[PDB]
């Protein structure tokens, strides 16, 4: 995968180039494995539902990324009380790897809340997907009126998800969800590395960043094997 | 619906319920009235 | 340069009850609905030949795909109950402590009848049915310590069932692939190479150098189950494993700078057998797992899909071509591509051979802690795995004449090695014909040479140790070069790979696990009985696949189909011609030579290798009789049948009352498949009309006229009863036996 | 340091080998396959995949290269230490 801007990235092959005609948003022509061919497609593999589950995975990985380092930035510039001052994975998320006592709920009872949440938000965005415009019918507490989308599904728009019009020329939209797209990818990256390097040496992100301007040679991938 | 209960009603599901059911109503008999060997 | 891609249709079935209400609906000929009897049968003969309901060979891929799931489902189901009985109904915890006084056992039934005796006392304090099936020994190899552990791989073999279900349900009838799809055989194998069983193998030695190494590690030298640490607390704490294993103390960096010498700690190469628990070292089976994980890793980069570097199986094919076989291997690519019989029939028959090649090197090189000393479980698993390759082998020549007759097309195979062999079958069958004739006489004569010396009282001339000697010279030196292997041609192994090579025995708990297996004029005997009784087999699965199409009887014996009963009394008689006959009569021959296998294998471990450890000696349970009394046939009456089938006999009042009881049965079930195979329909349909007019008398006749069963399901139905009945003797004879005194 | 040792060097060098010698033309690459001869000839790829290096060097001969590199370095590193020499 090509980093940076480019027309086509390392992967780009002839065999892409035939559906991946730049229609999409960050389309650079890197399918190798081409999921994304229309020909004979079905299931969840199919280019509406590609498309659509990036860009979800994109937002996601966003606020997760700037979520899992914004505790520990605060604390150390002392905005934030040293007792908030956690590592992203010892919050409660994995209780053997570290929980914190002091929430208003046990961490149990605050899941149910988001069980229940999470099932109205996402299976609402569902049924949108489903039956494009459904959501604007049924009475709802007159909020039905935001939720009539926009025939594309990852772009609801309308009065609330474009509380500011912002992108109102075609032209300027193209170019907001290209930043958005690249932004997301981005940060898809770093939560996965996130991840792998709180396996590999234990510590939060920050902490790893500030080790590695420390003494860069002394501490990196390779000096982490072993310890 | 209709057909589902049509399924149901083939030879093979109709004998697995009907012994089933016999089965166990022998089965409790013999719970609550062990070793019967005489009418007395 | 057709690419490697997904392809599917979208919603290609609909999902309806209607068709479950309509019996037959799958054929043509049966969807008219029943007028007699023989549309019942004839229903579910031909319910899964998907290949004569439809010619469409994508709908034939698509149908056997989702069906493929449901058995995966099933197999789910049965482990999920596997590990719920043994979390619920089970002794595990109690045996953990005391493996070597307590009896498996995970069954339990309930008190009705007076059904309750069959609740034996196992220990533990306990009551339950004694279990051979080993699956105790392989949860403790795997690191279970607790019910919990058990419940919940349990609850998740359930979900996976659920999720079988449903890729079944939705690759038929949501995104069906489509054939071009199922034809990608290079890309298949790369995935099943590197992805299914390389990575399978890497996983799981991912386990075992994490959870089963330490748990064991612990449980060897004592210490008390509930005690040891949590598996996640080991993966956790980098600072317990290193205790256990000082080479967790540098982490991965001796994987990556090649040090791998490191890890010699874990990752052993030891060889023979634990002595505390008599089995296999797991650092042994956690080096062999990583090895073979990167052997298969490798094995998965070898063909080629989309990217031109690999090989083309086609071209692999084409290339090896000779003086002596014409065109050679041309033609089979497109035969493996678009016949799926011709792909069951080497899968079935290598799987079968596979099976039979675990039950061999299980009982040698016993993998888990404890399963040597169980002599049921040695003797069952044995047994279950020897019967399961013989079936197979037997379906490999069954679906080897379907393709001969369906699938096979002249055209495409002209002077290759397939027509070839065609062209001098008589010259194969005629040669193994003989061997076999050979073989019956230099192997079977010599017992009846034995058994007549012995009652005329002319020991001497008897083929045995104490007389005319048969040496396997060719086994006693293959047993002599393994046991010294690791002196000059193995020198990293620090012992055999097995004990019975030679050396010295291992006792766990005062019982011999395993010991040197010496190869005497009755090892000699016995060894020829099997190469007669598989030659057999093979000669009339082979001669049915290779006449399958035609012979000297019957020119046009392909257009008659694979399954008829004859071509009528001319000729001099037909009847038994067909290919379907040819697995009917090879099904017994299979039963009779497995037969013979399992009571070699049953008499030589009790005889030499099984016993109790004494002062004195190894006492062994039948006492080392093998060598002098199983070179005559009334030997193995009277020293093997008619001995050991006392513990059977007498289970009457015990815990085993019911091996008794299924021993009978079995009996029952094996003499009333005579009735079918000795007899004909003719004589029971005329039965039957005589049987009908007293029904008509009394206003009580069915509408479905009743019919005697055709000539070809009683042959089915009579096998398979004579099979179910002699197996199943077998079975409560072994288990009651080896339950009793083993 | 592990930073030129006789480990490091050799996987270096082993690596870079089958790179330099699959660019060359003296190993076979995607856009080349072998023959039964053990000859080079001009092959077809269903992914034709885009490179601007003027041999067309792609990244699969990369990724095919590399691991080839690390299968013939590694298989040396641990073949000497087997007989004393590393
Ligand atoms: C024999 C197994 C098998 C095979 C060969 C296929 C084959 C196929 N499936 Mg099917 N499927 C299976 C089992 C299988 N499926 C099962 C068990 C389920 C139920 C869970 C499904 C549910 C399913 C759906 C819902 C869909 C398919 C689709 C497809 C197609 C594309 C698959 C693909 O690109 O995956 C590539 C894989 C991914 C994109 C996901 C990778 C990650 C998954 C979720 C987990 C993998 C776990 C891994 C094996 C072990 C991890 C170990 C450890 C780290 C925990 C293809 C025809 C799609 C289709 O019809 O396309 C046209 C489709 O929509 N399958
Ligand atoms: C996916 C997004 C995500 C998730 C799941 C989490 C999850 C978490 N974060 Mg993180 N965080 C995120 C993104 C996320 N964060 C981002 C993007 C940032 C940067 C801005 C931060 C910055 C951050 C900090 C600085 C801290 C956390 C903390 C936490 C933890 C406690 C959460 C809490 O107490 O919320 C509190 C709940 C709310 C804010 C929601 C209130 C809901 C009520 C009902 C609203 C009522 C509204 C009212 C009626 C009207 C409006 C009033 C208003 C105008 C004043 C938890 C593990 C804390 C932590 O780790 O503590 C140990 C912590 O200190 N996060
Ligand atoms: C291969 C699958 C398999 C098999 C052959 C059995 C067999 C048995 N189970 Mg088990 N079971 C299984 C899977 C299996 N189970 C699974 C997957 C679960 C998880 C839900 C259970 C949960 C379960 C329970 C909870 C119980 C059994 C019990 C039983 C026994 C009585 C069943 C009966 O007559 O029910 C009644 C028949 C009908 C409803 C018809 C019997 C030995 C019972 C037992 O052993 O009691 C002592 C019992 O209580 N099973
Ligand atoms: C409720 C869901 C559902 C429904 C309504 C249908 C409906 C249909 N399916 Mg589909 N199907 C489903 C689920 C479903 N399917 C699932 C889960 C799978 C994956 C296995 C499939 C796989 C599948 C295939 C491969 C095919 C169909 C076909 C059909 C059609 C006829 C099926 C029939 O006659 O069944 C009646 C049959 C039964 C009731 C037998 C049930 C067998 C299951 C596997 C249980 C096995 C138990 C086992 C023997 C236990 C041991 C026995 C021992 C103790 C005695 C119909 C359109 C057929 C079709 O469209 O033909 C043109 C067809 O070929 N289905
Ligand atoms: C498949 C098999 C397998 C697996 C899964 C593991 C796993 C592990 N091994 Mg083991 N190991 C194996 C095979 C395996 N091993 C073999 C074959 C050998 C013999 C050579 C060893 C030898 C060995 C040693 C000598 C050691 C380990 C260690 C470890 C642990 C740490 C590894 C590490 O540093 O990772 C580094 C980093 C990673 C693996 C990357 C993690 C990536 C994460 C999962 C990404 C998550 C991303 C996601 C988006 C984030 C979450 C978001 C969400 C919450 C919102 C880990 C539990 C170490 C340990 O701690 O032992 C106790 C250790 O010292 N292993
Ligand atoms: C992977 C294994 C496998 C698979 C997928 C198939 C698949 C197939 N086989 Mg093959 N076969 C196999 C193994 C396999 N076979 C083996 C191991 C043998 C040797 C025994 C055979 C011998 C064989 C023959 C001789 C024939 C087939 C046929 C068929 C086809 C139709 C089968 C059918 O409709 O059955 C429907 C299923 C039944 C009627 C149920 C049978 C029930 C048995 C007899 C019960 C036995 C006892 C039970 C297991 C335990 C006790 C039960 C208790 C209630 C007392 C189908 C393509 C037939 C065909 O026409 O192919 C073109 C055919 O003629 N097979
Ligand atoms: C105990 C019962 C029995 C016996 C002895 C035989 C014997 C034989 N069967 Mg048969 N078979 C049996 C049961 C038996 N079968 C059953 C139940 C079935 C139904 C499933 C079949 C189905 C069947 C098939 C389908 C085939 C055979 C074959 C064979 C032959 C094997 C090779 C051979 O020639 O061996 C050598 C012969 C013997 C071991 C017989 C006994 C020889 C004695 C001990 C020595 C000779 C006596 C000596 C000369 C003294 C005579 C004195 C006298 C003249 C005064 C052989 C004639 C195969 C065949 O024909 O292969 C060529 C074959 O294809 N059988
Ligand atoms: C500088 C080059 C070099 C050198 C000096 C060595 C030296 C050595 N290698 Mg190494 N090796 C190299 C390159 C080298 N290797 C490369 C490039 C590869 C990658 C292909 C390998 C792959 C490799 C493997 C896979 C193994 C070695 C092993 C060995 C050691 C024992 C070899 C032996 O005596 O086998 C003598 C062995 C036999 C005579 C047995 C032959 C019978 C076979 C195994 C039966 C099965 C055949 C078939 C599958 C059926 C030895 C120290 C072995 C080892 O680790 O030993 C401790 C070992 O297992 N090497
Ligand atoms: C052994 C014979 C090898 C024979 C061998 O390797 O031959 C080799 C020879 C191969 O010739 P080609 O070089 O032309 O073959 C090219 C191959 O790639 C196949 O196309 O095969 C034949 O001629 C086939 C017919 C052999 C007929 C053999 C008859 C004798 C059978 C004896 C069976 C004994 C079984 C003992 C089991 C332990
Ligand atoms: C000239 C040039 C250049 C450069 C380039 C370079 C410098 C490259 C490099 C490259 C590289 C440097 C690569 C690498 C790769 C690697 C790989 C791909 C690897 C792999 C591996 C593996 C796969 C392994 C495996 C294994 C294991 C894990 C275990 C043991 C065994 C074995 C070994 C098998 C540029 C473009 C700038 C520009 C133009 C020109
Ligand atoms: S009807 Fe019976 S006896 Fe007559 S030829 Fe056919 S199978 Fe033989």
């Amino acid at each position: 995968v090509d980093r940076s801007k480019d027309q086509l990235y390392v992967g780009a092959s002839q065999s892409s180039l035939a559906y991946l005609d730049g229609s999409l948003p960050g389309d650079f022509g890197f399918d190798p494995l081409g999921l994304l061919d229309p020909v004979n497609s079905g299931g969840f593999i199919e280019p509406k539902w590609l498309q659509y589950s990036e860009v979800i995975h994109a937002r996601w990985a966003m606020l997760g990324a700037a979520g899992c380092i914004a505790p520990e930035v605060l604390g150390a510039a002392g905005l934030i009380p040293d007792a908030t001052n956690i590592k992203w994975f010892e919050s409660g998320v994995i209780p053997p790897a570290g929980s914190y006592n002091g929430y208003w709920a046990d961490p149990y009872t605050i899941f149910f809340v988001e069980i229940v949440a999470m099932q109205f938000a996402e299976l609402r965005r569902l049924q949108d997907f489903r039956y494009p415009g459904s959501m604007g019918q049924q009475y709802f507490l007159g909020l039905e009126a935001i939720f009539k989308g926009s025939g594309d599904a990852a772009y609801p728009g309308g009065p609330f998800f474009n509380l500011f019009n912002l992108g109102k020329t075609e032209a300027a939209m193209k170019e907001l969800k290209l930043k958005e797209i690249k932004n997301g990818r981005l940060a898809m990256l770093a939560m996965l590395g996130y991840g792998a390097q709180a396996v590999m040496t234990g510590k939060g992100p920050f902490q790893n960043l500030v080790e590695h301007l420390a003494d860069p040679v002394n501490n990196n991938i390779l000096t982490n094997f072993a310890g | 619906m209709k057909d589902f209960t049509t399924y149901l009603s083939t030879a093979p599901v109709i004998a697995t319920i009907w012994f089933t059911f016999t089965a166990g109503l022998l089965i409790e008999i013999n719970r609550y009235f062990p070793d019967p060997l005489v009418f007395s | 340069a057709k690419k490697v891609k997904i392809a599917v249709d979208r919603n290609p079935v609909e999902t309806s009850f209607e068709k479950w209400a309509k019996p037959g609906h799958f054929s043509r000929t049966l969807s008219k609905g029943p007028n007699t009897t023989t549309w019942i049968w004839n229903l579910h003969a031909d319910a899964h030949d998907f290949d004569s309901h439809t010619s469409d060979l994508e709908e034939i891929s698509r149908k056997v795909f989702s069906a493929h799931f449901g058995q995966l489902g099933i197999i789910f189901i049965w482990l999920s109950g596997m590990y719920f009985h043994g979390a619920r109904f089970s002794n595990y915890e109690a045996w953990l402590s005391d493996p070597t006084h307590i009896k498996p056992s995970a069954q339990v039934v309930w008190p009705i009848v007076g059904q309750e005796i069959l609740n034996g006392d196992v220990g533990g304090g306990f009551q339950g049915i004694q279990i051979t099936s080993g699956f105790f020994q392989l949860w403790r190899a795997s690191g279970i310590t607790s019910e919990l552990q058990l419940y919940t791989t349990a609850i998740g073999g359930l979900v996976m069932a659920a999720a079988m279900f449903f890729a079944g349900w939705f690759h038929y009838h949501k995104a069906a692939p489509k054939l071009e799809w199922f034809q990608n055989v290079e890309s298949m194998l790369n995935h099943h190479l590197g992805g299914l069983l390389g990575l399978g193998s890497l996983a799981w030695a991912g386990h075992q150098i994490h959870v089963s190494l330490p748990v064991n590690k612990l449980l060897d030298a004592g210490v008390d189950p509930k005690e040891i640490p949590l598996p996640h607390d080991l993966l956790l704490n980098r600072a317990i494993m290193a205790d256990l294993y000082p080479s967790f103390a540098k982490g991965i960096a001796p994987f990556f700078t090649l040090n791998w010498s490191e890890y010699s700690d874990f990752l052993t190469f030891k060889g023979g057998l634990n002595p505390v628990t008599g089995g296999l070292w797991l650092s042994d089976t956690a080096h062999h797992h990583v090895a073979i994980a990167v052997l298969f890793l490798v094995a998965g980069h070898m063909y080629r899909t989309n990217w031109g570097i690999g090989h083309s199986m086609k071209e692999i094919l084409e290339a090896h071509r000779g003086p002596f076989t014409g065109e050679g291997h041309v033609g089979l690519y497109e035969i493996l591509t678009t016949s799926w019989h011709a792909q069951l029939a080497i899968n079935l028959a290598l799987f079968g051979s596979l099976s039979i090649i675990v039950a061999h090197h299980m009982y040698a090189m016993p993998p888990y802690p404890y399963l040597a000393t169980d002599y049921g479980t040695q003797l069952s698993l044995f047994t279950h795995h020897t019967w399961i390759g013989g079936f197979c082998i037997v379906g490999a020549g069954a679906h080897a004449a379907i393709f001969m007759v369906r699938d096979y097309d002249p055209t495409n195979n002209y002077n290759n090695l397939l027509d070839r062999v065609i062209r001098h079958r008589d010259a194969i069958i005629s040669h193994l014909n003989w061997v076999c004739i050979f073989l019956g006489f230099h192997s079977f004569g010599l017992y009846i040479h034995n058994d007549t010396m012995s009652a005329l009282g002319r020991p001497q001339d008897m083929f045995s140790d104490t007389a005319i000697q048969l040496q396997p010279v060719f086994a006693q030196w293959i047993q002599n070069t393994h046991f010294l292997a690791p002196q000059l041609t193995a020198p990293n192994a620090l012992a055999a790979t097995s004990l019975t090579w030679g050396g010295d025995l291992v006792a766990v708990g005062g019982k011999v696990a395993m010991m040197p297996i010496s190869l005497g004029t009755s090892d000699f005997m016995v060894h020829h009985i099997h190469a007669f009784t598989i030659h057999v087999t093979v000669l009339i699965l082979l001669k049915g696949v290779l006449f399958a199409r035609s012979s000297r009887l019957i020119p046009d014996k392909a257009n008659l189909g694979f399954r008829f009963p004859c071509d009528g009394p001319g000729r001099g008689g037909t009847c038994q011609v067909s290919a379907w006959d040819h697995v009917f009569l090879g099904l017994f021959w299979m039963y009779n030579s497995l037969s013979i296998v399992i009571f070699h294998f049953s008499w030589k471990m009790q005889s030499d290798v099984w016993g109790t450890v004494t002062a004195s000696g190894v006492s062994h349970i039948t006492g080392g009789n093998f060598a002098q009394s199983a070179n005559t046939i009334n030997g193995w009456l009277r020293d093997f049948l008619w001995a050991q089938s006392s513990q059977v006999i007498q289970s009457y009042g015990s815990a085993l009352s019911a091996y008794g009881l299924i021993f009978l049965g079995a009996h029952f079930v094996w003499a009333f498949s005579l009735m079918f195979l000795f007899s004909g329909r003719g004589y029971w349909q005329e039965l039957i009309e005589s049987i009908v007019w007293a029904h008509n008398k009394l206003k009580v006749a069915p509408a479905i006229q009743p019919r005697a069963l055709s000539i070809t399901q009683g042959r089915a139905v009579g096998v398979a009863h004579y099979l179910l009945g002699g197996i199943a003797t077998t079975w409560s004879f072994f288990l009651a036996r080896i339950i009793s005194v083993g | 340091g592990f930073i030129g040792s006789s480990t490091n060097l050799i996987m270096v060098a082993s690596t870079t080998a089958t790179l330099a010698a699959a660019r060359f033309g003296l190993a076979p690459t995607v856009k080349k396959n072998t023959t039964a001869g053990l000859k080079l000839v001009d092959s077809k790829n269903s992914a034709g995949v885009i490179s601007n290096d003027p041999a067309g060097f792609t990244i699969v001969d990369v990724l095919a290269m590399g691991a080839a590199g690390h299968g013939l370095g590694v298989g040396i590193v641990l073949g000497l230490k087997g007989i004393g020499a590393l």
